[PDB]
RNA sequence: ACUCUGGUUUCUCUUCAGAUCGCAUAAAUCUUUCGCACUAAAGAUUUCCGUGGAGAGGAACAACUCUGAGUCCAAUUUUUUGAGGCCUUGCUUUGGCAAGGCUA
């Protein structure tokens, strides 16, 4: 399923089912679309950025992933 | 341009790059046994004398390539001098070490059985030829003679089966890839 | 005990260099033939 | 390939279940399936009205179970 | 001076002729190859050492080429093949083996997907996606092709050969669209600008042309004709290059003189001595006004033009 | 299986309405067997928000309410096995 | 071919302090004791932030993994061997 | 499950090799030690017998086994739904958002 192996270590934006945003470094995924994102900052609306860390997002609550930035050095 | 002056123009260029960037403009012989038999039978000194320096190499290469007692005849590649000054047994006596130890262990078996059998063993007289007796021409009395069986141990076909087809050869499986 | 490891050579071979000359030719002889040949040739060298 | 949820730590323990629609329940665990449906002895219902409702042996579908808290020390 | 390196400093170390010299587009390293079957990677500045060597050609290297990424180096060789190398640690990542004769040219697709349009002595102009390991499209020219190149769009191939005409092939139409006629001998070297509108042409009529490969057609594309050049009995593949500012052209000549013209003035700006043989390829540094020149004298001449 | 009809639909500019009302208009690039839809040249209007231009999107396949295909689609040669 | 990388990171998070958010907005921070292939997390010494902002102390918790929105794992597991 | 490398043998050259380069073991010379040196030890060098690796060149027949690469799932736990509808405030970017209460 190389369509998201194309996206590993890219800084991705994950819009969730409640409407919360997970901007994190896309580290890993599986068949259930559970994501491992590192250094993940949550963006919610009133704007504020909430640093979390290593988020294991369960696939049930993931709607849409999209790239924010290139992979870091 | 034209057509024939674009086909001859290609023929002159194909025959230009085909030879300019040709892969040759990029940036041994064996002799019959008789030829050396006649040479040492019929026999610019410098040639002979610059040859004759390497005589202990000939002795060492001869004695190291001795036929093992399960071989009657051992044919060896020989590098000889064209003046017949020196003949070098060119090969190195390569033996597969488990085959060589197994062949000599069979030699141990058969020689112990023969010293048990031959009660009054007649050793060779030494030296086997006396002093003012010329060494034998190989062609005249050894060449067609058939050697008496060698000492290869009898191998039964049932238990020695993966070995007996090649156990007593010279270099046993040398042609088998 | 006295074994020192073998020393770094450039892999020259004596008989390949003899074969590269016009003075040596290659054949295949019986071992007892070249036995008599080496005995005769050493006899001729010592008598020379 | 459905492995059972690892709950022999919680067998015969007083747990408070949270159920789906903001609901709550308390009782002794008596077993499970690979689907985490729980069977409960001495079930007290404990609604949000505030008065505590004992039942006894109940079965809870594992789909509706949010969390277990072992009130007893495991 | 107007650079970072020394003056006229020489590059020795090529064991035979140098048929092609190309600058890395970042401008700190350098690639030169030729009759040695052996690409040499130099440093542009510093003491100009030879830091890496590329072996893996069984024949002479006709055309070196760099993508604008600069990491992978494309190399059309004489034997039958075009090799794809990397530039940092220097191992051949790919062979491209579809031509049946001597491959005279290659060219990187730099904008879109990594396509290598190649031309060879059989007449086939073959395009090469590196992930396919096969020939995508073979444009069958009836005669030999000595220089091929993409446009800026990488959707047409511009093959110059011995058919006296420069022939452009469309990658979607799969036909020859128009024939730039006006040369009288074999067209040996084609190079295209960084801005991609104009294309240089060298041929054995001892003349250099500038054409404008662009969809806007002026119906006679031979805008500028340059003289001074010569092609001799050696009949090499006399290459070409453009300046990165597009102001100067350089066509390799057979009379040992590094030729650099002005595009606008149409006069020889630089006629540089020092080489001893026919000058195959002369190249331009991307950032600074530096010129390397490759010739049959087994040597390269770096040099500050301005 | 009808999802196999969607992975034959590579390089089509379709809109997708999700379960959150978000309409995503873009050229589809990849489909999984679970309809995990990877899109490019994305114009995504999350509903009750102004639309945002984004270069790439990857919708999870569960969260798709429906697709919207253009007029020019030959499905009679696409839903065959 | 069978088990995915994020469940390997979840198994790697056992013993550590993870903070799991569930479907009902309740955030559970504490020592993840055990975790399975499904994300059923037996955790312990749990600080709980409910949706209102109240914080409770629940010393032994077993969350059904269906209801887990996400878990925030320690960044130590950014160097874990299955994330390479 | 489709396509492109690489082969193997033999002959030779060049260079590196303190690695049991040798699962074997010689000789010479020098120095030292004691005897009083084949019958004796140490250290070092050298030469021989004759290796491994890499590189290169020839010529013999094999060419896609191998080493790689390019190329069947709607019933709890994830991807075939508890989803959708009502009320108050803070601001309305008058579209509506955020929180809570709901109703299904």
């Amino acid at each position: 399923s190389s369509k998201m192996l194309q996206h590993i270590d890219y800084r991705m934006r994950c819009i969730l089912q409640d409407g919360r945003i997970f901007i994190g470094t896309f580290k890993a995924f599986d068949k259930h679309m559970n994501l491992i994102l590192c250094d993940c900052d949550e963006f919610r609306k009133r704007e504020e950025k909430r640093v979390l860390g290593l988020v294991l997002l369960r696939g049930e609550n993931l709607v849409s992933m999209t790239v924010e930035g290139p992979p870091p050095k | 341009m034209s057509e024939e002056k674009l086909q001859e123009k290609a023929r002159k260029w194909q025959q230009l790059q085909a030879k300019r960037y040709a892969e040759k403009r990029k940036f041994k012989e064996d002799m019959p046994p008789e030829h050396v038999r006649k040479i040492i039978r019929d026999h610019d000194k410098r040639v002979y004398l610059g040859a004759l320096k390497y005589m202990p190499h000939a002795v060492l290469k001869l004695l190291e390539n001795m036929p093992m007692p399960w071989e009657q005849i051992r044919d060896v590649p020989v590098l000889y001098h064209i003046t017949g000054a020196i003949s070098f047994v060119n090969e190195i006596p390569w033996v597969i070490e488990p085959v060589y130890i197994s062949q000599w262990g069979s030699m141990w078996i058969m020689m112990r059985r023969e010293k048990r059998d031959r009660r009054h063993f007649k050793r060779m007289r030494f030296p086997p030829f006396d002093d003012e007796e010329p060494p034998l021409d190989y062609a005249d009395n050894i060449l067609d003679v058939e050697p008496l069986e060698a000492i290869q141990l009898e191998l039964d076909p049932e238990e020695d089966a993966p070995v007996l087809d090649w156990f007593y050869d010279h270099q046993p499986l040398r042609d088998s890839r | 005990l006295k074994h020192r490891p073998p020393k770094a050579q450039k892999k020259r071979y004596l008989f390949r260099s003899f074969k590269a000359t016009k003075f040596f030719q290659s054949t295949k002889l019986d071992w007892v033939e070249v036995g008599l040949q080496v005995c005769r040739q050493g006899y001729n060298m010592l008598n020379l | 390939k459905a492995h059972p949820p690892e709950l022999k730590k919680f067998m015969d323990k007083k747990l408070s279940l949270k159920l789906n629609g903001g609901r709550h329940v308390q009782g002794i665990l008596r077993g499970f399936d690979p689907f985490m449906n729980l069977v409960i002895d001495e079930c007290v219902e404990m609604a949000t009205s505030g008065q505590q409702n004992n039942i006894g042996m109940v079965v809870i579908r594992g789909n509706s179970i949010i969390m277990l808290e072992a009130l007893e020390r495991v | 001076r107007c650079s970072s390196l020394q003056p006229i400093m020489l590059l020795s170390g090529h064991e035979g002729e140098v048929y092609c010299c190309k600058f890395h587009p970042n401008g700190s390293t350098l690639a030169s190859a030729g009759f040695d079957r052996l690409i040499l990677l130099w440093n542009v500045y510093g003491d100009c050492d030879n830091y890496a060597t590329l072996k893996g050609h069984s024949g002479a290297v006709m055309e070196l080429h760099y993508n604008t990424d600069g990491s992978m180096l494309f190399s059309a060789s004489t034997d039958k093949t075009v090799a794809v190398w990397d530039s940092e640690t220097g191992e051949r990542v790919k062979r491209l083996k579809g031509h049946t004769s001597f491959v005279n040219s290659c060219y990187p697709a730099r904008r879109g997907p990594q396509l290598v349009c190649t031309g060879s002595d059989d007449g086939t102009v073959k395009l090469w996606d590196i992930r396919k390991k096969a020939a995508i499209q073979t444009f069958q020219n009836t005669y030999q092709v000595l220089a091929v190149t993409f446009n800026d769009t990488s959707d047409q191939i511009i093959s110059g050969g011995i058919d006296n005409d420069i022939k452009v092939w469309d990658l979607r139409q799969n036909k020859l669209t128009y024939t730039m006629r006006g040369h009288a001998d074999s067209v040996t070297g084609l190079s295209l600008s960084s801005e991609g509108s104009y294309l240089l042409s060298n041929a054995m009529d001892n003349t250099v042309r500038v054409w404008d490969v662009r969809p806007f057609a002026p119906k006679e594309r031979c805008v500028k004709i340059f003289q001074g050049n010569v092609h001799n009995f050696e009949k090499n593949l006399l290459r070409c290059s453009w300046s990165p500012d597009g102001s100067k052209i350089a066509a390799g000549s057979a009379d040992r003189f590094v030729y650099v013209w002005d595009t606008t003035s149409r006069r020889i700006l630089y006629k540089l001595p020092g080489h001893a043989g026919s000058i195959n390829e002369v190249a331009f540094h991307p950032d600074e006004p530096i010129i390397i020149s490759a010739s049959s004298d087994k040597r390269l001449y770096m040099g500050e033009i301005q | 299986k009808l999802v196999r009809f969607l992975m034959k639909l590579s390089h089509e500019t379709v809109t997708i309405e999700l379960k959150n009302g978000t309409q995503v208009h873009g050229t589809i690039t990849g489909v999984d067997v679970s309809m995990n839809t990877h899109l490019k040249a994305v114009k995504m209007t999350l509903k009750n928000r102004e639309p945002v231009q984004l270069e790439t999107l990857s919708i999870r396949g569960n969260n798709i309410r429906y697709f919207i295909l253009p007029d020019s689609l030959p499905l009679d040669t696409l839903l065959v096995d | 071919m069978s088990i995915g990388v994020p469940i390997k990171v979840l198994h790697e998070a056992e013993g550590h302090i993870v903070t799991c958010e569930t479907n009902t907005g309740e955030v559970y921070r504490g020592k993840l004791i055990e975790a399975e292939d499904n994300m059923n997390c037996q955790m312990s010494n749990i600080t709980v932030t409910y949706r209102d902002g109240r914080v409770a102390q629940l010393e032994q918790v077993y969350i059904r993994g269906s209801k887990i929105r996400f878990l925030i794992l320690p960044d130590m597991l950014k160097n874990a061997p299955m994330l390479k």
